DNA sequence: GACAGAAAGCTCAAGTACTTAAGCCTGGTCTTTACTA
RNA sequence: AAGACCAGGCU
DNA sequence: TAGTTAAGTACTTGAGCTTTCTGTC
């Protein structure tokens, strides 16, 4: 398509009882963090790699037309399991999930959201890194990966 | 030292794993070729072998020579470690000993890594026989519900249930084929 | 380009001079065996703004049995082929009152022009062929059999032979490519003649539906 | 046949699946009719080109007497009959059998 | 080249063209801080991906104890005899068996290729 | 009932359930044989389905190696999927990741609230029980302090697992339960570290109240969890690999007790095993069990 | 349903009873039927 | 090997070493430093810059190794992007003298006389890199040519004294399947070559070369462990697969397709609905 | 009367629902009804 | 009675 | 005591491009 051909790869999110996929960039603002400054921080440990960006600079472009941090938990209560009648209720369920169902082992009390930034930034910095190429694909039956 | 020049249509992995599987291939042969020639007219191995009642040529290698490389998926030995087949060996090591070429003879008797590589051999086998079976059986069963009507009527036709003409003579010269044999022609090949 | 372009059309005549003699169509022995060069003569060379426009190349060929039914080939030069344009080629069709006629088209035709050609079937019965399908001919690989196309009573005579009815025999469908090589219709029978290793040749009748 | 041959079986491959043989029946009759090679023969050789055109009429795959049957027949028979006139040429009887 | 931010809000600049003066700069649409661009180039793509990997390997893997380590090859800058040695990583490229040597010593960081 | 139908019937969970219960858990204890209770009784059961084609997951993979008996698995249709324990493979019972956190706090670690993102490139990320903690820059003395607490049993119980992946530069610690590990011998330089008085007082081990426990105590031996050996060198055999030759390596860090400690209870019993092959010691794994006393 | 009908209850007590009735019947005949409820007997059983 | 690079298909990607867009407001005011030699060589005289000429930049370079493997020329390549695009963009390109190989790519001069410039020339540079079909047919991913050791496909002729003489030529086994253009295609034998494809060569050949085909497919996978079977078992299998004029696969599609009994279709694979729709 | 625009139409790529899933044989144990009313 | 799960055997 | 997973084909639907007729110049 025009689109994905100018855009390239997208990284996208599958939230717990959220219905679709969500864009990495409005999770990230949501939890937050409004600048993309601090976003990139979070995501790419090393702003001297040019090949990061290049691989990051599509997702960002996907989700700028979201800019505030409200707008952001909106957009993801829209998605919920149900639409919500008002749209503070909505608010308030997106952060519910995000809150309890987002990471649980990260943290639960309302100060952790800033670790639980920094743990999806490396799920996102490894998924970057595999598709670079730099790190070898796990694998499943690998005796270790299994409890 | 990079001095190894990749085949045509191969990669330089491709071409690097030919050559060592050719190596080894000639190495194991020559030495079954040897084991064979060693073998007394009174060996009961051979006596079983050439009769053709048991066993075979390969068998007498692997019991008296070498039991050769293993192989995982047509493939020498994998790295299920992250650059290494097991903890005793280095890591990035290509030799014969480190990914499943087996050394000694069933006789001699196997090194412990050499045994699990040959576990692993065998573990190959015994899930593809497990696991052919319900293919090959819907297979038969799907050929036989397709041609089951299919039948030599009194015309010496060949016709389905419906009558509908499948060849007009079985077999297109109307034979039987169990009382057939092979021949020569005897006019075909000669010169002029 | 044009050499490449010159070439193309040098197979595609002689694919259609093969084709038309294989139908039965009178075409001498010159014209089936032309040379790229005596070709490049005879219809100047270069095509492109050249003497050999698709016009200049149509065919006209006489059956043997009777003279009048005739039959004519034409090269469209458009890449794709309209309603107006096989409209013009019936009205030329209609002035010469031949009944047969072909067209090879350079790309593809539109589905209005193709339910054109059928809805003209009692009338006057015109064949799609794409040019890649003319720049071989089929007929002649390992794999394809000999096909004779077998005449009424040859077809009756075959029936009370083996006794019987005709949805009995196997079948082979219009779009068949030797089937629109020989341009056979629905109804008709071809007799397939092919070696077998057991028997040493064997005989198969497929019916054209 | 030859030319037949030649042209049924391009790249010459002279193993051919039929149904009787012809080798071993002429060497259980050899052996039957205690045949000495060493001595001149009274067989004559008309008798075998007579004999083999008789018994080709009498092996029968395809029952009819229309030109369509008979064209039937030929095809069906044709790799066997090539190979009995193969194996019973006169001059072969004469010289090996 | 790479990316740089807006100094006020620390968003992403992205490039466009001033028509009068007929000069790229750079924008930050959150905003209307402009900056001229000093590199010519927006957008750089190594297809063929020639980049070789003695900045992606680090100087820690010397204390791998798993391994193979060589006396024959030693370092330019110190001569210590000892350095471990290993293969590739890259998965598209015309070649897939050389060697990477990191010189093994605690503070030379050495890394060549030979 | 609750408890006593669901180790019953075999079906695990709710009974009104049962539809999106798990089964196959809990079967009838086998009686033919002494080894065949035995083999039962330590016994792995891969949740993936018997009906799957896929090869892939019953593959004799290389991870299983001194874990997982090689020779011992059911012929049929679960090929593969339900394995053996090997003699001296333990599986971890699990602990609580407090006093560690605690020690990564004395030991100059930095939490992940007080980073500053810029120098979090450098540093090396540290991870307990798949939850990151935060990010250390002197990786090699921390290693070795936590290898000789471990060592020590002092406030790291021997079942901790801990694992530097140099080229990533992450560190990561499982307590974790579930983890399956063997024991190992300890190799310093070329040398083991049982010594003769270690093996004078296990030969006198009866009224002298020394043990396996004390040995572990010592430093000698070491639990390796699979994990945990990707950075592991080990020996086959100390008096043959230890010893100085045409060198393959010189960096072991561990030594096997007897590398016949790979086959799990069935296979055991199999003299001379390593002169037959696999498939007829597989069969002889599977038959034992069936065998009369 | 006979009975609500002869009653003339209320429309939509009758079509709630109609649409109980065609699940009903048609579960009868087949129970693997996807997007609906498969048909339980008292121990939690689905119907063959 | 002029037949095998004529066969393989070749996209700009693979002989494109790398891509980089700049910025040039003026034409010959390079930021290059060795563009400026044949940018003056070509704009002396100037070649249509006569509308204006966008400030927008697009160069990609060309590895030398791959280049010369495929027996192409620069010439060619300026050919074919222009032809293939149009007018829509303007191409300066170097001599083969130049050791750095460029082909400096602008948007269309009527354009600077909808999509951003520099949004459009990446777009057309994801394009180019995976559209372009410099050579070769598509859907051919590699060819590999070897000379045959077997009989089968060794050309087999006859000499003048009778007898049969197998011959060595060169021979191409591809990856990916398009029969038709190859058949057509110069030099490459119309009588000899064929395709493992079933549809590919029903839909080219007709129904017989079907039958003699799947006939061959199937005693090659029979025969290739070294087992035998009777020709008259495979003959009646095909016979039977090709029968109604068309390919009947062996499923429940293709067998339940036939016009037999629906007593005989239940006992086969799809047993309640044959009778109900019955 | 000749052009263009707006029409119904038509064909052709993506997404969705549905199907099958080797053969035979031997045992054992468990459970149909527990929960609201 | 019947249904369910599980384990094992011969290819 | 009553209830209470992984493949493959066929079909549907939505995006892209032909003819013809009807209006306006
Ligand atoms: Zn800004
Ligand atoms: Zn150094």
């Amino acid at each position: 398509g025009a689109k994905k051909s100018a855009i390239g790869q997208r990284i996208v999110a599958t939230l717990p009882y959220i219905k679709q996929e969500v864009p990495i960039i409005i999770v990230f603002r949501a939890l937050g963090f409004v600048s993309d400054r601090d976003i990139l921080e979070h995501i790419i440990y090393d702003f001297e790699d040019p090949e990061m960006m290049e691989m990051v600079k599509p997702s960002l472009d996907e989700a700028f037309v979201i800019q505030e941090q409200n707008v952001a938990l909106n957009f993801i209560g829209s998605r919920g399991a149900k639409p919500g009648v008002t749209k503070e209720k909505r608010i308030k369920y997106a952060k519910e999930v995000l809150q309890k169902e987002m990471l649980p082992h990260v943290g639960v009390s309302d100060f952790c959201e800033t670790k639980k930034a920094y743990f999806l930034g490396y799920m996102v910095h490894r998924l970057l890194l595999a598709a670079l190429g730099r790190r070898e694909l796990d694998d499943r039956d690998h005796y270790g990966n299994k409890r | 030292n990079n001095e190894l020049e990749p085949t045509p249509g191969n990669t330089l992995r491709q071409t690097f794993e030919n050559q060592v599987n050719r190596i080894l291939n000639d190495a194991r042969d020559k030495t079954g070729s040897s084991a064979q020639k060693s073998l007394s007219e009174y060996n009961n191995f051979k006596s079983m072998v050439v009769s053709g009642a048991k066993g075979s040529k390969i068998n007498i290698s692997q019991v008296i020579a070498v039991v050769g490389q293993q192989n995982v998926e047509g493939k020498r030995i994998p790295f299920g470690f992250k650059h290494r087949t097991l903890p005793h060996f280095i890591k990035d090591d290509y030799g014969p000993e480190s990914r499943g070429f087996v050394e000694n003879s069933y006789l001699a008797g196997l090194t412990p890594t050499e045994f699990f590589f040959h576990a692993m051999g065998g573990r190959e086998g015994l899930i593809d026989t497990a696991v052919k079976t319900a293919e090959t059986g819907y297979i038969q069963r799907r050929l036989i519900k397709s041609m089951e009507s299919v039948m030599v009527k009194y015309d010496a036709t060949v016709r389905n249930s419906i009558n509908q003409v499948v060849q007009l003579r079985y077999g297109e010269d109307g034979l039987a084929g169990e009382s057939v044999e092979f021949q020569n022609l005897a006019t075909l090949k000669p010169s002029n | 380009d044009d050499e490449e372009e010159t070439y193309r059309l040098w197979k595609i005549r002689k694919t259609i001079m093969q084709l038309c003699h294989d139908r039965g169509y009178l075409v001498t022995q010159d014209e089936l065996d032309q040379t790229l060069e005596e070709f490049k003569a005879q219809s100047g060379d270069k095509p492109s703004e050249g003497r050999p426009r698709r016009t200049d190349l149509t065919v006209l060929v006489a059956h043997n049995d009777d003279p009048t039914d005739q039959m004519f080939v034409f090269f469209p030069e458009e890449p794709k082929v309209g309603i107006k344009t096989i409209k013009v080629y019936c009205q030329r069709m209609q002035e010469e009152n031949i009944t047969r006629a072909l067209i090879v088209v350079q790309q593809g035709m539109t589905p209005s022009a193709k339910q054109s050609l059928v809805d003209m079937a009692p009338k006057y019965i015109l064949e799609q062929f794409l040019q890649q399908e003319l720049l071989i001919n089929i007929t002649e690989h390992e794999l394809v059999p000999e096909h004779v196309v077998m005449t009424k009573e040859e077809v009756t005579e075959l029936l009370a032979r083996y006794k019987l009815r005709e949805n009995q025999l196997p079948r082979i469908q219009a779009g068949d490519p030797v089937a629109r090589y020989f341009g056979i219709k629905r109804g008709q029978v071809v007799k397939i003649i092919r070696p077998s290793e057991t028997a040493g040749r064997y005989i198969t009748y497929r019916l054209v539906q | 046949d030859r030319e037949v041959l030649r042209v049924i079986f391009p790249t010459g491959d002279s193993k051919v699946v039929l149904p009787c043989n012809l080798l071993r029946m002429i060497w259980n009759a050899q052996k039957i009719f205690h045949i000495n090679p060493r001595l001149p023969s009274d067989l004559h050789p008309i008798k075998v080109v007579e004999g083999v055109k008789e018994l080709s009429k009498k092996l029968v795959i395809v029952n009819g007497d229309d030109p369509l049957s008979r064209q039937a027949q030929e095809n069906a028979t044709l790799l066997f009959n090539i190979h009995l006139r193969s194996t019973l040429c006169s001059r072969r009887m004469a010289e090996e059998f | 080249v790479g990316i740089r931010f807006c100094q006020e809000c620390n968003n992403m600049l992205y490039p466009k063209e001033d028509k009068e003066n007929r000069i790229l700069l750079y924008a930050c649409r959150n905003c209307d801080y402009q900056q001229e661009a000093d590199n010519s180039c927006i957008y750089v793509n190594k297809i063929t991906h020639e980049v070789d990997e003695l900045t992606q390997i680090i100087a820690d893997v010397s204390q791998d104890p798993t391994l193979p380590r060589t006396e024959d090859h030693p370092c330019q800058k110190c001569g210590h005899k000892e350095a471990v040695f290993f293969q590739s990583h890259s998965a598209r490229a015309e070649d897939a068996m050389r060697l990477y040597y990191v010189c093994t010593a605690p503070h030379c960081g050495h890394r060549w290729t030979e | 009932d609750g408890l006593k139908y669901s180790l019953a019937t075999g079906n695990w969970g709710d009974q009104k359930k049962a539809h999106q219960a798990r089964a196959g858990v809990s079967q009838v204890l086998n009686r033919l044989t002494f080894a065949s209770t035995l083999s039962h009784l330590r016994r792995l059961n891969s949740p993936i389905g018997r009906d799957g084609k896929l090869a892939k997951p019953r593959q004799l993979h290389n991870t299983l190696w001194g874990m997982v008996c090689p020779a011992e698995t059911p012929e049929g249709h679960a090929v593969g999927l339900v394995k053996n324990l090997a003699l001296m493979a333990y599986i971890s019972v699990g602990s609580q990741p407090s006093p560690i956190l605690e020690f990564l706090e004395e030991w100059s670690m930095e939490n992940l609230e007080e980073i500053s993102p810029a120098a979090i490139a450098d540093a090396t990320k540290i991870f307990v029980n798949g939850c990151w903690v935060g990010i250390h820059k002197d990786p090699e003395q921390l290693m070795n302090t936590l290898r000789k607490l471990r060592r020590q049993m002092d406030i790291i119980v021997s079942e901790v697992s801990m694992i530097r992946d140099i080229r990533e530069r992450e560190i990561r610690i499982y307590t974790d339960a579930g983890r399956i590990c063997r024991p190992l011998l300890i190799v310093e330089k070329q040398k083991l570290l049982l010594k003769k008085r270690h093996i004078d007082q296990l030969k006198e081990r009866e009224y002298n109240n020394y043990s396996w426990q004390d040995l572990v105590a010592s430093g000698v031996v070491e639990y390796i969890d699979t994990l945990e050996e990707e950075t592991v060198m080990l020996a086959m055999t100390p008096d043959d690999l230890q010893e100085k030759e045409v060198a393959y390596c010189s960096t072991y860090t561990h030594c096997e007790i007897h590398p016949s400690m790979i086959l799990g209870v069935c296979a055991s019993i199999i003299p001379f095993p390593d002169h037959n092959q696999s498939p007829r010691n597989t069969y002889q794994s599977a038959m034992g069990k069936q065998a009369m006393g | 349903l006979r009975r609500n009908e002869q009653n003339g209850a209320a429309a939509h007590v009758i079509a709630e009873d109609v649409k109980l009735l065609q699940f009903h019947v048609a579960t009868m005949v087949d129970n693997e039927l996807p997007g609906l409820p498969r048909a339980m007997q008292k121990s939690g059983r689905p119907l063959k | 090997k002029d037949i095998l690079c004529r066969l393989e298909h070749t996209t700009l990607r693979k002989v494109t070493a790398n891509t980089a867009i700049y910025y040039d407001p003026n034409p010959q005011s390079t930021v290059v430093a060795e563009d400026q030699e044949w940018v003056n060589v070509y704009y002396e005289m100037p070649d249509f810059d006569v509308a204006r000429i966008s400030p927008w930049l697009l160069r990609v370079e060309l590895d030398r190794k791959h280049m010369t493997d495929r027996k192409l020329t620069m010439e060619q390549i300026a050919e074919k992007i222009n032809a293939g695009f149009g007018d829509d963009l303007n191409c300066i390109f170097n001599d083969d003298n130049a050791e750095k190989l460029v082909l400096r790519i602008r948007i269309m001069n009527s354009d600077e006389n909808k999509m951003d410039d520099d949004v459009f020339l990446r777009c057309i540079e994801s394009n180019m890199l995976t559209d372009m079909t410099l050579q070769g047919i598509e859907q051919i991913s590699k060819v590999y040519m070897h000379l045959p050791q077997t009989d089968n496909k060794k050309k087999i002729i006859i000499t003048e004294d009778g007898e049969f003489k197998a011959l060595q030529e060169w021979i191409l086994e591809t990856d990916g399947v398009s029969l038709m253009r190859v058949l057509s295609e110069k030099d490459v034998d119309p009588v000899r070559t064929t395709s493992n494809d079933i549809v590919e060569i029903f839909t080219v050949l007709g129904i017989e070369a079907v039958r003699k085909a799947l006939e061959r497919e199937l005693y090659h996978v029979i025969s290739f462990d070294g087992s035998y079977v009777n020709y008259r078992h495979l003959a009646l299998l095909c016979d039977t697969m090709t029968c109604r004029g068309h390919l009947m696969a062996i499923t429940r599609h293709g067998v339940n397709r036939q016009d037999t009994g629906p007593l005989m279709k239940c006992s086969f694979e799809e047993t309640v609905d044959v009778l109900m729709e019955a």
